[PDB]
């Protein structure tokens, strides 16, 4: 699962059978650690209109 | 069942009976109009592509299509702000009412702003902002603030109530003059063609009735969570084209994944390039459609906006002898107030009321001539003949001073027999 | 600011016009260098009143002011077959 | 910039033209963005391919165009009703409609062709040098509440005058100007002074 962006520990509540999470837009925005087994938050990196 | 049009009203119609008010009301009504629009901008690029450079390339054979989308929302953007400015920003100075709020019995203080609060809104302006992201930003989709604060738009519209309340119309057509309440309102029933005396000689109950009424304003709008469907319309309406715009992502429009990034590990350029186009395709006709329609939204916006200042102007600013127009009845005035994009007008009207029947004539038969009344009506009430104000019962004795005279006795078609009093 | 990050902008107390808008009660304007400011809403006028006291103008003005509203476009033709096909 | 209104419209048109014809040079997939091009290079079966994404292109350009000259129009009609709305008004007639012909009290206007427009000069009444006075609702006279027919009552500080309420002009209070109703116990703020009887 490959992106771009800034992770972060995770607060959310997986389910040990969930690998991923994704928000209301049905993107990734979580991922599982695939060998710590820990939860990650994704955001994009930081961006804007100029 | 078949809906009904409403009740039946049979009108006591005769060639020679009138009915006229013995009382009134002061009647408070809400017009609840949009202003503005949220100020959303989606970068046509990133919405499309991401940061893919792949995609990006691609997207350039298309032409300007992406820089035609920018535009359209930026125009738009820009527009929220004049519809905003239009309506709330139409007073030169920032008028302030008196430290003593002595306007000879008629309280304001639920239009006002309420110094113990930090947003400095009225009680009802307070009350309408609490009746009416992220995952929309991250797929390039931003919403840009006001130019003019909520702050700022409440400071327009105390503006506004200031300068109605201490200088009646006289600050939306040129310097504000102060004048006593009471008699501004003594001038706005003049204005509806109620003498003046009718309003110092009931100053109190007008007073009472008023105050009533905009308690019960306040009271309506909190029990009624309906009440602010119009700007609540307004809000759910954009906020579904957006999640529409950002669903639209997942959407594989033919391709082997929705998922850029996907197609972009899996494939080499040969075979990705057919499987982006069409992403990009998809994307780019879901864009389109969303511009189009917020452009079509906008412009009804624009007319809601118009409408507004249209308002302001003649229902705030001044009293409009356009029915309906600022409310049912006869209008007095109007106060502004401000609500969460948009605008909420309290109407104030006078409502006739307690009619009674009287007979009436179109002139009066006095030594062979023939008298009319200079302002009112003749009116008969079964016994003696009297002329009264068209909208308020007061029988006055008919005299050479209320009635003018204009040919003989054999002209006119029901004209009855009376004395013309000479003083 | 709630619009972002303004950078080359000399951000000042003093309240003006706004000329070109930031966003957010913001404004920036050249004064020389580029400055910000919370715009100003128009000046302040208590209006003196009381309960028996009124203002009569003595004088008036006779003002003319101007309003420009379109009415018409271009009329323009695009003959599709030959636009996309020549 | 007077006139900004008018050359706005001029400019947006002016620029989907211009965005309209640049989309010629678009290639939109294709080999070319030039019909001649591809027609001169390939045979039928395969020009038709390069010729649809052409097609495609062009025709979406040409319905974005289309879209937006048709929103715009509406504005444009919505601006010239309200035009057209002001003549009828305020060059035709006195409009009593507060800020709908001009800022101040609408006397007259005068309509002036322009550029795909029209500019309409309002002469507007505006009130100057206003002075102070002390009023009142009424005038006692005889046990009587005398009110005025027109205008409003005022003291210069010594005497009550009766004056029209947009111009200051201070005739004495007499029966010819104020008319009576009911007694001086009702009205608050009812003052005494003389109503004179010629
Ligand atoms: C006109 O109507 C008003 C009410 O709208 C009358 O005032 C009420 O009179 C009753 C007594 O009959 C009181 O109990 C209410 O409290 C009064 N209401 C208010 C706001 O004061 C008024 O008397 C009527 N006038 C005439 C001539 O009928
Ligand atoms: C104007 O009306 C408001 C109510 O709308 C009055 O405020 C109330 O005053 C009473 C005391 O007499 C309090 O018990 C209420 O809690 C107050 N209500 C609110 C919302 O503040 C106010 O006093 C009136 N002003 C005048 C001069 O009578
Ligand atoms: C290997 O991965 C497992 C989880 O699948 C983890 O529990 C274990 O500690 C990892 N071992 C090392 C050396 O990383
Ligand atoms: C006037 O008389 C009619 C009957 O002819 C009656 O129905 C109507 O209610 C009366 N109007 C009023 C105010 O009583
Ligand atoms: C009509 O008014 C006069 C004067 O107030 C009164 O004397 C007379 O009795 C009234 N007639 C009726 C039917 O009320
Ligand atoms: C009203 O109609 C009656 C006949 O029903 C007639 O006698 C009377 O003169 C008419 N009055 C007027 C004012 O027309
Ligand atoms: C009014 O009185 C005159 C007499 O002065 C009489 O000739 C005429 O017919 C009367 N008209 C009516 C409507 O009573
Ligand atoms: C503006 O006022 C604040 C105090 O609230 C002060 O700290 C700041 O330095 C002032 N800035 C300027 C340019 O005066
Ligand atoms: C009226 O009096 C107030 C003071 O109470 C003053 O500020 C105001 O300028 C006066 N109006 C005029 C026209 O002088
Ligand atoms: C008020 O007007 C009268 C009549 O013109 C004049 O005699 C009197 O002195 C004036 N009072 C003041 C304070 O100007
Ligand atoms: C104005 O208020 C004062 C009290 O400040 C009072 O004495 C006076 O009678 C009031 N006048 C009017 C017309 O209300
Ligand atoms: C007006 O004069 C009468 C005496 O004619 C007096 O009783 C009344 O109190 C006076 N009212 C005022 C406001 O001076």
């Amino acid at each position: 699962l490959t992106g771009t962006g800034v992770l972060t520990e995770s607060n959310k509540k997986f389910l040990p059978f969930q690998q991923f999470g994704r928000d209301i837009a049905d993107t990734t925005d979580a991922v599982r650690d695939p060998q710590t087994l820990e939860i990650l938050d994704i955001t994009p990196c930081s961006f804007g209109g100029v | 069942y078949t809906m009904s049009l409403g009740a039946e009203n049979s009108v006591a119609y005769s060639n020679n009976s009138i009915a006229i008010p013995t009382n009134f009301t002061i009647s408070v009504t809400t017009e609840i109009l949009p202003v503005s629009m949220t100020k959303t901008s989606v970068d046509c690029t990133m919405y499309i592509c991401g940061d893919s450079t792949e995609c990006s390339n691609l997207l350039l054979q298309y032409g300007s299509f992406c820089t035609q989308l920018n535009r359209a929302l930026t125009g738009i953007a820009v527009e929220q702000d004049k519809n905003t400015q239009e309506v709330f920003a139409q007073v030169k100075q920032i008028y302030k009412t008196p430290p003593i709020k002595d306007f000879g019995g008629f309280n304001f203080s639920q239009i006002l702003p309420d110094p113990s609060k930090p947003s400095k809104r009225s009680p009802i302006e307070d009350l309408l902002f609490n009746k009416v992201i992220c995952a929309q930003k991250f797929n390039g989709l931003t919403v840009l603030p006001p130019l003019l604060t909520d702050e700022m738009i409440a400071q327009y519209t105390s503006a506004l109530l200031a300068g109605t309340i201490t200088s009646g119309w006289t600050f939306g057509a040129g310097p504000a003059l102060q004048i006593p309440f009471p008699m501004q309102m003594a001038y706005r029933f003049n204005g509806i063609g109620v003498t003046q005396n009718v309003l110092y000689e009931n100053q109190k109950l007008i007073a009472n009735q008023f105050n009533s009424a905009i308690g019960k304003i306040q009271d309506s709008l909190s029990s009624t969570p309906s009440a602010l469907g119009k700007l609540q319309d307004v809000v759910n309406q954009n906020a579904q084209a957006l999640n529409t715009l950002v669903k639209q992502l997942s959407s594989n429009f033919g391709a082997i994944s929705s998922v850029l990034n996907d197609i972009l590990s899996r494939l080499d350029p040969p075979e990705a390039e057919v499987q982006i186009d069409r992403l990009i395709t998809g994307r780019l006709q879901s864009l389109q459609t969303y511009v189009t329609q917020q452009l079509i939204r906008a412009a009804e916006i624009r007319a809601s906006a118009n409408l507004a200042a249209t308002k302001m102007s003649e229902c705030v600013l001044g009293q409009s002898k356009r029915v309906d127009f600022c409310g049912k009845g006869y209008h007095l005035m109007s106060f502004p107030q401000s609500a969460p994009h948009g605008v909420v007008f309290l109407h104030v009207t006078y409502v006739p009321a307690q009619e009674k029947n009287f007979t009436t004539a179109p002139a009066i038969c006095h030594d062979g001539k023939a008298h009319f009344p200079r302002e009112g009506v003749f009116v008969s009430n079964g016994t003696h003949w009297f002329v009264t104000q068209r909208n308020f019962y007061e029988p006055q004795i008919i005299t050479t001073d209320n009635t003018f005279v204009s040919g003989n006795c054999d002209v006119v078609i029901g004209i009855v027999n009376n004395t013309v009093y000479d003083p | 600011t709630r619009a972002g990050c303004l950078i080359g902008a000399e951000h000042v107390n003093n309240s003006y016009e706004c000329d070109i808008p930031i966003g957010a009660g913001i404004c920036a304007s050249y004064q020389q260098s580029i400055i910000a400011y919370t715009m100003s809403l128009g000046a302040e006028n208590s209006v003196a009143y009381s309960n028996n006291s009124i203002a009569i103008p003595t004088n008036f003005t006779i003002s003319v002011t101007t309003e420009i509203l379109p009415v018409s476009m271009t009329k323009t033709s695009v003959d599709c077959t030959m636009y996309i096909c020549g």
